[PDB]
């Protein structure tokens, strides 16, 4: 993928499964999960009572499907 | 071993050691303070840090680490050492083992209990029936 | 194209409306 | 003892090690992420099971996983 | 603590102090001195204080005192509503809100502000607020209807 | 009629046998 | 007449409790008009206006006209809300809009709920009503 | 380490009191024990079944022996409407003279308990007439329990341990249970009814001493090797028959009269024997279905895997994919348990719903308190069984469900659309709850303000039409079986209804509880039951379906069925587990069964006293349920002991208060949680260790607070025990102080 490409998540354990997010970076180095995807629906992550979550996560290229360009 | 350090000026408390310290195990935190200061003990109350080496015996490792994290580190003291002491007198260094604190990556440290997959790639309990195998084995 | 499920639902609806015709005195 | 397993989605943010109250986890070298470090658990005999590490973990789902198992004096947190 | 204190107060006044004086000067107490012999057993407290004196708040419908019977029932409801928040935990509620979110997502109606279960502390606080309101209001409606109809 | 003392005693003596069978099943299930 | 029920007119219990009508409102009559209205209903043994929910177009005013009234009003409400939620997801300030309602847009989506069912039919025709199952999140299994 | 528990070393090295508690709670989870293989697993299941069978036999033996020994069985035989059955004798040294006098009842000299099981009526209906017959039955069940114990011991002997292939033989088990258990046992019971119960009904003693020499029918065993069957039905027992005697006695042994015996007020015994014959023949036919080892037969696996309808495509049976569901059923014991508990709960509830309205036992409809107790008992057992069914479904889904072996089938599509399932369960639950609570509060409010005419009262005209369709001409529907000219009433081609006169008299003579008259109160209450069932189902289905994983916890399968939480991270995860959904649904099931039993009891009190207007006018608001049902009928219960003396209701007043105590004690475990109590026990440990003369004695296991799941279980158990004891006390005392 490439930065700014809307992509769908095929990671079942992920909060954003079957949902779209913009790619913010693809790591050029050979790591297992190079793609940074920034969503707008925040996570569950945080302590109990904390009003927020993360909107940024890491995925492999086999766990990300480019819908747009 | 042979733990050196003056006891901090503490009047004692009912929250300190019990029988478990004397027959099962106890812990000691030794640090060095540049000055005589005040710190809150994990067994409640104020205590006076002596200038030089201070030695405190606590009942749990977590009490020693809470003492190190909420009292020593915000008072710029980062040379503490936490030991486990057995009833026979054997002393084992525990917290800053290889000299570097655990939250700094240190060459020579090996990985224990690292699973080379994700949470989603864990097997199913139905396939992972009668055996010693658990869903998190490497 | 929904043929099987439609047939079974229409059958069940027909049984419902048959009991309704019993209810209302038509039958 | 409780079982702490570290999964390779770890980004090596060290947040789990900084949050452990009983010094169970440590950073070790690893070329699997940009940070160059993976969390590890050499001292799971000292694990109490508070799951502060999973609270501190920013990956989705968590790279660190605590599985509560057999209870000892250390894992029960008994000062007695 | 305060419920038992006000129960003791109500029964002791109604049995040994409050009442009517005759022209000759004889005190006819409201519950006729049952406290010395009934308030020593839990059965006596249930019978001659809680069963007996609640007759006024439950026969209260159709009069000037019907609202106290309505709030007696409504406060019973709020007290029992509290126990949902008190006995349960937010993992269940987050999991159930998740399927309701799926339903909303299907019809393109899931909101921008993500639905969450109440936090653990918030669930405890809602439970204790409902419990206190329900119990206190039940006792309040009982007390008011009983001592207005009889006193 | 009524139960006699002998019928009650015979009931105790007869129920002594399921006691031993229960003990045997418990000890075999324990293994 | 259905299920052993009688009209309130030839019901002795009904007239007995109508002879003791309470006054709900500040009308001098109040209960008299309540009871003369309730007389057309199907009363029973207790002399109370029992309701039948059966279609039964003679006794349709007991469910069916209120049923249509409720469904129209509540579907108006739901369509207005759906239209607003769909129309604020376009702006990136949606989360601000759900706590701070954009009132002109609120009235705009409010006033079009008068044609709430027909439009939904077109949506049911179109496919702009239900989201696809591959565009919505789901837990593992 | 300690020896106990042997089955789990993880608990054996535990140095705390928790080691005891968890062991008691994991002794019957054989699969999770150390050293468990499928063979030894299944063999332990088999022996535990035999042990439980023996316990059941000992229990019935005890009931029979105490009725024969300390009961008044024969005195109750001679006058079954005006004599109280005695359960057993009381021996409490702490009794005062007043409680000895108060419990000296039912024609006894000593303190006794009044039996409310209805066992006297069932034993009188099945031909037991003296104390000797009951004593013989007690010793025979003492023999049968011994045989079951010996069989359980034998099937763990090395030579007699059954193989796993034997346990996994569903075809053979289905055949031998439908035709052997279900068929031959029903045939034998029809044989008992014809040979013993019907002769003792007609005054004749057919004991074991003369049953070979006493023919059931005056010219018998000739008509049914000839097709002349009707000879056994020619003269039915007359409507002037006095039960236990030959006055007006008929001679038929298999009739289809329908309705009730008029004097005994139960169904006919000959009709029951004929029912059992029909059921036995049908069940032997049904058990003649599956292929075991003789070539002929069906096989379930082939049907489940079948994808051919005479050339058509078909995804499977009903064009629904069914591969591996045979394997899923037969390989998972928790799937089997959940299914069997659901079936058992359904039929237990059907037993409850059928015994009150079709009383099967002699004069049991006249013993109002036993009928109340039996209905309430069986409905609570049914609710518990349904909750257990769904709990084991959840346990199967966490521990035994293989998605590969279920890839494609019906279970997989359920797991596909579990969110739509749970969401529409939520919708119907909120629907029912909002509207039922609203109509009730509207009725309450308008009745409060002196206007009961403003009550929204909805006739249950659909169920009234069904009652009419059974024959009740009260509603004036003029439909099937309530019109004498409908083709359902006359059965135009065969003209073979024959049940219909008896049943029509039964339905259109209000002296019974066969399809009681219902009104707007019954409508509102039935919607409360609908709400309760839907919400308990919702909790249990959300727990089971989302037990393998959630969006909050997408690895919930790896943590097992029971775990406290995943901690306060990710927003907070209290009660996230599938065990915790069971724990939540138990309260809902208790509330639902309390609703059904409140409804049954208030309606039947209004029907038995004849003041049916009480229920039909006060059950529409909810102060009617508090005043005219709860406040009123407790009045004799609460005066079970008072400052003036003790009645015989002192037991039920004491148990009423005891149940209130246990129920409120559960609220402690359910509301206050662990870390408070752990910190408190820490100060107690400090106090004990620093107290002189007390530090000489030390604990062997370190005192810790109860675990999170443990105290959830403890609070639920206290809540349930208090719930059940309080309602049983109220039921028995409010139904036994009058009738
Ligand atoms: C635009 C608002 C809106 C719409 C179109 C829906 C629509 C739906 N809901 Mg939802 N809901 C809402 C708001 C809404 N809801 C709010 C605010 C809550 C929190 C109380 C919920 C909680 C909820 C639950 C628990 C469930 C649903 C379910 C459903 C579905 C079935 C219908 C139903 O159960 O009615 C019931 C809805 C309620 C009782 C919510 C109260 C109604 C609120 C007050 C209306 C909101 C209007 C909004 C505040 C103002 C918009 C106007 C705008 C111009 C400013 C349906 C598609 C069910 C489902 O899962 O699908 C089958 C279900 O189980 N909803
Ligand atoms: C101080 C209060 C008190 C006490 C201690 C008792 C005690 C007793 N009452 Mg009682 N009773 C009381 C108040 C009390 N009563 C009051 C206020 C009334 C109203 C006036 C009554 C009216 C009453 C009646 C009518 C009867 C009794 C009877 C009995 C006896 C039961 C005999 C028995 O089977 O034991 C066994 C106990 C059980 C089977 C229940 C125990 C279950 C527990 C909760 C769980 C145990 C399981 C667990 C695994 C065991 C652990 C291991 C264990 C083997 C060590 C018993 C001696 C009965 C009797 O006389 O029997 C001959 C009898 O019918 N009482
Ligand atoms: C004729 C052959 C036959 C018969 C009679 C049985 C009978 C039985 N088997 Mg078995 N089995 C057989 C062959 C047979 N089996 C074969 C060939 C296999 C190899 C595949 C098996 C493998 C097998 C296994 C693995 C197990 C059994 C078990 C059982 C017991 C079932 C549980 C129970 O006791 O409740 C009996 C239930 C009823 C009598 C009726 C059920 C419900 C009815 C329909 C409702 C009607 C009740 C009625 C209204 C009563 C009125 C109530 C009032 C009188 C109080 C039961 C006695 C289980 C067991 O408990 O082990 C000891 C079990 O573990 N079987
Ligand atoms: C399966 C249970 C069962 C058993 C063990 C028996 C056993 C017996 N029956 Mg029998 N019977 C049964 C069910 C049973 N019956 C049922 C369900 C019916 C109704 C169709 C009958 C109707 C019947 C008649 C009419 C007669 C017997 C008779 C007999 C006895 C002689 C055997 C014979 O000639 O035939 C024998 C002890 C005969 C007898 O003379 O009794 C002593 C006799 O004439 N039975
Ligand atoms: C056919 C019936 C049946 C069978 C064979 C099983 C079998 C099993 N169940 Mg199960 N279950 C059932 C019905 C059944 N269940 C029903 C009806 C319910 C609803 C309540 C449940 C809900 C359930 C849950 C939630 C769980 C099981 C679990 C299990 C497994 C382990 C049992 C264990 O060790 O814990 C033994 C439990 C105890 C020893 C505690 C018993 C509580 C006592 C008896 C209450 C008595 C209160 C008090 C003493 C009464 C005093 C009265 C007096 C004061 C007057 C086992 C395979 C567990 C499992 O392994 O999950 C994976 C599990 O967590 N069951
Ligand atoms: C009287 C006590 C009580 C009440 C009313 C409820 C009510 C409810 N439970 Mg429940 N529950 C209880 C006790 C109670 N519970 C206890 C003790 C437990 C064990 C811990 C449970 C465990 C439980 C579980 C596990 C679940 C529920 C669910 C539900 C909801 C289902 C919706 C429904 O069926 O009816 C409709 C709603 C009502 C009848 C209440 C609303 C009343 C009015 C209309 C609301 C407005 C109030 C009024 C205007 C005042 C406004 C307030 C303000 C002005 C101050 C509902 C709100 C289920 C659920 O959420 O479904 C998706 C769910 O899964 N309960
Ligand atoms: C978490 C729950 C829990 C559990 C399951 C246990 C369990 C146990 N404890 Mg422990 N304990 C606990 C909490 C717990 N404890 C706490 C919070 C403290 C304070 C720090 C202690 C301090 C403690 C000490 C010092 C000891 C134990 C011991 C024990 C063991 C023996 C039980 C006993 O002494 O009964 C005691 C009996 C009672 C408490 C009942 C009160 C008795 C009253 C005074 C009179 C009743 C007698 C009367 C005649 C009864 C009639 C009998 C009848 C059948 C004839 C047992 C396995 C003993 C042990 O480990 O042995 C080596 C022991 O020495 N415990
Ligand atoms: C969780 C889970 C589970 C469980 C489940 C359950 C628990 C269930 C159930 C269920 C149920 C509980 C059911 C049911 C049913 C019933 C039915 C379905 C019926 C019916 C009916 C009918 C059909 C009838 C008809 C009729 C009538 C109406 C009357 C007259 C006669 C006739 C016959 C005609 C399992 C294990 C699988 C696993 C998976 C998951
Ligand atoms: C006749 C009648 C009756 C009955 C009824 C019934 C039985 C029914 C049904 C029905 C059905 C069987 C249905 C269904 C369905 C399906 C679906 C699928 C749905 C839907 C929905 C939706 C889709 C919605 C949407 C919306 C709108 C439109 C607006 C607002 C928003 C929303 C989104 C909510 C009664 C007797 C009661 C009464 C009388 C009349
Ligand atoms: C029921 C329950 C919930 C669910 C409770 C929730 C979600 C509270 C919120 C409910 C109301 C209905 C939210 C209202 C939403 C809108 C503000 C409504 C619009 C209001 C206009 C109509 C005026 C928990 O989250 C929970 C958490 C922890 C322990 C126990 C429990 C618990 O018991
Ligand atoms: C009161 C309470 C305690 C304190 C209770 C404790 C420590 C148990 C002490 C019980 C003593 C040992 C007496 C128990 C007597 C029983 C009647 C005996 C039954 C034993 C069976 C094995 C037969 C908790 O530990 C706890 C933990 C988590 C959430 C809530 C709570 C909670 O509410
Ligand atoms: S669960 Fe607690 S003690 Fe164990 S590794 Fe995580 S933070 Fe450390
Ligand atoms: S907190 Fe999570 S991502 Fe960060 S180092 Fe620890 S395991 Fe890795």
């Amino acid at each position: 993928v490439q930065r700014g490409s809307k992509v769908r998540i095929l990671r079942p354990e992920s909060y954003w499964y079957n949902e779209i997010g913009t790619v913010a970076s693809v790591d050029q180095s050979g790591i297992k999960y190079p793609v940074i995807v920034r969503f707008d629906k925040v996570n569950y992550t945080g302590f109990s009572g904390s009003a927020g979550g993360v909107n940024t996560n890491n995925f492999a290229l086999s766990e990300v499907e480019e819908v747009s360009a | 071993t042979t733990l050196t350090g003056q006891p901090p000026l503490y009047g004692g408390s009912t929250g300190g050691l019990l029988s478990k310290a004397d027959i099962e195990e106890k812990y000691a935190i030794t640090w060095t303070s540049p000055k005589e200061q005040v710190f809150e003990m994990p067994t409640a109350g104020a205590a006076v840090m002596r200038e030089g080496e201070n030695l405190v015996y606590l009942a749990r490792k977590e009490q020693c680490l809470a003492l190190a994290a909420q009292q020593l580190r915000p008072r710029k003291i980062n040379d503490y050492k936490i030991y486990r002491i057995f009833p026979d007198g054997e002393t084992v260094l525990l917290h800053p083992k290889d000299g570097v604190f655990p939250e700094k990556v240190n060459q020579g440290r090996e990985a224990v209990n690292t699973v080379p997959r994700s949470i989603g790639q864990n097997p199913n309990p139905a396939q992972l029936k009668f055996s010693g195998k658990k869903p998190y084995d490497p | 194209t929904y043929t099987f499920r439609t047939f079974w639902a229409v059958l069940l609806l027909a049984i419902n409306f048959l009991v309704a015709a019993y209810y209302f005195g038509i039958l | 003892a409780h079982t702490v397993k570290i999964y390779d989605t770890c980004i090596g943010c060290t947040q789990c090690v900084r949050a452990c109250p009983t010094d169970v986890l440590e950073m070790v070298p690893w070329d699997g992420c940009k940070a160059g470090q993976i969390a590890s658990s050499p001292r799971t005999e000292d694990c109490v099971g508070c799951k502060r590490c999973e609270t501190a973990c920013p990956t989705d789902f968590l790279s660190i996983r605590v599985y509560l198992g057999a209870e000892t004096t250390r894992s029960m947190g008994l000062a007695y | 603590c305060i419920s038992v204190v006000i129960f003791h107060f109500s029964w002791k006044m109604q049995s040994d102090v409050w009442g009517t004086v005759a022209p000759d000067g004889t005190v006819s107490h409201i519950t006729g001195g049952n406290f010395a012999q009934s308030a020593i057993t839990i059965n006596g407290w249930l019978r001659d204080f809680l069963w007996a004196q609640a007759s006024q708040v439950i026969g209260s419908y159709g009069s000037a005192l019907s609202a106290y019977g309505l709030l007696f029932l409504g406060a019973h409801f709020v007290w029992a509503f509290s126990l949902m928040f008190l006995f349960s935990g937010r993992g269940y509620w987050q999991e159930l809100i998740e399927s309701i979110v799926w339903a909303h997502n299907k019809l393109k109606v899931a909101p921008a502000i993500q639905p969450r279960a109440l936090s653990i502390i918030q669930g405890r606080a809602v439970g204790v607020a409902h419990y206190l309101l329900g119990g206190i209001a039940t006792t309040w409606a009982f007390f008011l209807a009983r001592i207005i109809s009889v006193g | 009629m009524a139960l006699t003392d002998t019928q009650v005693y015979i009931a105790l003596v007869i129920a002594l046998l399921p006691a031993v069978l229960a003990f045997r099943l418990s000890a075999e299930l324990y293994k | 007449d259905v299920a052993g029920l009688v009209p309130c007119k030839d019901s002795p219990a009904f007239q007995k409790r109508a002879a003791a009508a309470v006054n709900t409102t500040a009308d001098p009559a109040s209960g008299q008009k309540r009871f003369e209205r309730y007389s057309q209903a199907l009363c029973g043994e207790d002399g109370l206006p029992h309701l039948v929910v059966d279609g039964r177009l003679s006794r349709a005013g007991d469910f069916l006209i209120p049923s249509a009234l409720f469904l129209f009003i509540t579907g108006w409400i739901g369509w207005v809300g759906r239209a607003y939620l769909i129309a604020v997801r376009n702006s990136g300030e949606a989360n601000e809009k759900e706590i701070i309602i954009d009132v002109p847009l609120a009235i705009k989506c409010m006033l079009t709920g008068f044609a709430w069912p027909l439009a939904a039919l077109k949506e049911l025709a179109s496919g702009e009503l239900t989201a696809k199952d591959n565009e919505i999140t789901v837990s593992p299994r | 380490a300690t020896k106990f528990p042997k089955f789990s070393q993880d608990l054996a090295q535990d140095p705390t009191t928790r080691r005891i508690w968890y062991a008691i709670a994991t002794a019957h989870d054989f699969e999770s024990h150390d050293g468990m293989t499928e063979e030894n697993l299944y063999q332990k299941i088999f022996a535990s079944h035999f042990g439980h069978l023996a316990i059941i036999f000992l229990w019935v033996s005890g009931s029979l022996f105490h009725v024969a020994w300390q009961g008044n069985f024969e005195q109750w035989i001679q006058d079954p409407l005006n004599t109280r059955p005695i359960a057993h004798a009381i021996w409490d040294p702490q009794f005062g003279k007043a409680a000895v006098d108060a419990f000296t009842q039912a024609g006894a000299s000593s303190p006794v308990d009044i039996a409310y099981s209805g066992v006297y009526h069932w034993w009188y209906t099945i031909g037991m007439r003296t104390n000797g017959d009951l004593y013989q039955g007690a010793i025979f069940l003492l023999v049968l329990a011994s045989l079951a114990l010996f069989a359980g011991w034998l099937h763990l002997q090395p030579k007699f341990r059954p193989s796993l292939s034997w346990f996994k033989n569903a075809e053979s088990r289905l055949n031998h249970h439908l035709a052997g258990l279900f068929g031959v046992s029903s045939l034998a019971w029809a044989g008992h009814l014809i040979h013993v119960a019907i002769p003792e009904s007609r005054g004749q003693h057919v004991g074991w001493d003369n049953f070979l020499s006493t023919m059931p029918h005056p010219a018998g065993l000739a008509p049914f090797f000839t097709g002349n069957w009707g000879v056994y039905a020619q003269n039915p027992d007359t409507a002037s028959h006095v039960f236990g005697t030959s006055q007006g006695a008929g001679s038929a042994i298999l009739t289809f009269l329908g309705g009730f015996h008029p004097q005994t007020e139960s169904l006919w015994l000959t009709d029951m024997a004929h029912h059992h014959l029909a059921i036995a023949v049908l069940f032997i036919v049904a058990g003649h279905m599956y292929r075991t080892q003789f070539g002929i037969g069906h096989s379930i696996k082939e049907m489940m895997d079948a994808k051919d309808f005479f050339g058509t495509k078909v995804e499977g049976p009903f064009n629904m994919p069914h591969q591996g569901i045979y394997e899923t059923y037969n390989n998972s014991l928790h799937f089997q348990l959940g299914w069997h508990l659901a079936c058992l709960g359904v039929i237990t509830s059907l037993v409850a719903q059928h015994m009150y309205s079709l009383p099967p036992y002699a004069f049991i409809a006249q013993d109002h308190t036993t009928m109340a107790a039996l209905y309430t008992h069986h409905q609570y057992i049914a609710g518990f069984l349904m909750v257990g069914a769904f709990a084991h479904g959840a346990i199967f889904l966490v521990r035994d469900y293989d998605p590969v072996q279920n890839k494609g089938n019906v279970l997989d599509r359920v797991l596909q659309h579990k969110e739509a399932i749970i969401s529409h369960l939520s919708w119907v639950s909120l629907f029912l709850g909002f509207h039922t609570l609203g109509l009730y509060v509207h009725n309450d409010v308008v009745v409060a303000f002196g206007t009961p005419e403003k009550q929204i009262l909805i006739e249950p005209v659909f169920a009234q039409f069904i009652q009419a369709a059974h024959g009740k001409l009260l509603y004036g529907f003029d439909t099937l079986l309530s019109n004498p000219d409908s083709i359902a009433a006359t059965a135009w081609p065969n003209y073979g209804n024959v049940w219909l006169p008896g049943w029509l008299d039964a339905i259109n003579s209000g002296n019974n509880s066969l399809f009681l008259t219902i009104g707007p109160g019954d409508f509102l209450v039935h919607h409360a039951i609908a709400l309760g069932l839907h919400t308990t189902t919702l909790i249990l289905v959300k727990g089971a379906l989302d037990a393998r994983g959630s969006k909050l916890m997408p690895d919930k399968k790896d943590f097992g069925y029971a775990f406290p939480c995943d901690g306060p991270g990710r927003g907070g995860t209290c009660d996230i587990s599938a065990w915790d959904a069971f724990y939540l649904a138990m309260f809902w099931m208790l509330n639902t069964i309390g609703w059904v039993t409140f409804y049954w009891h208030w309606k039947h009190l209004g029907v038995w006293e004849g003041n049916v207007a009480q229920f039909n006018e006060n059950s529409t608001y909810l102060m009617g349920w508090l005043r005219d049902y709860l406040w009123l009928n407790s009045s004799q219960l609460i005066n079970g002991y008072n400052p003036f003396g003790t009645n015989n209701l002192s037991v039920w007043a004491w148990m009423f208060l005891f149940g209130h105590l246990v129920w409120a004690t559960g609220f402690m475990f359910l509301i206050s949680w662990r870390g408070y109590w752990q910190e408190l026990i820490e100060t107690l440990v400090w106090a004990h260790e620093r107290t002189p003369l007390a530090n000489l004695v030390r604990w062997k296991d370190k005192p810790v607070a109860l675990s999170i799941v443990q105290a959830r279980l403890v609070g639920l158990a206290h809540f349930s025990v208090g719930y059940v004891l309080t309602y049983a006390a109220f039921l028995i005392a409010s139904t036994a102080s009058k009738y």
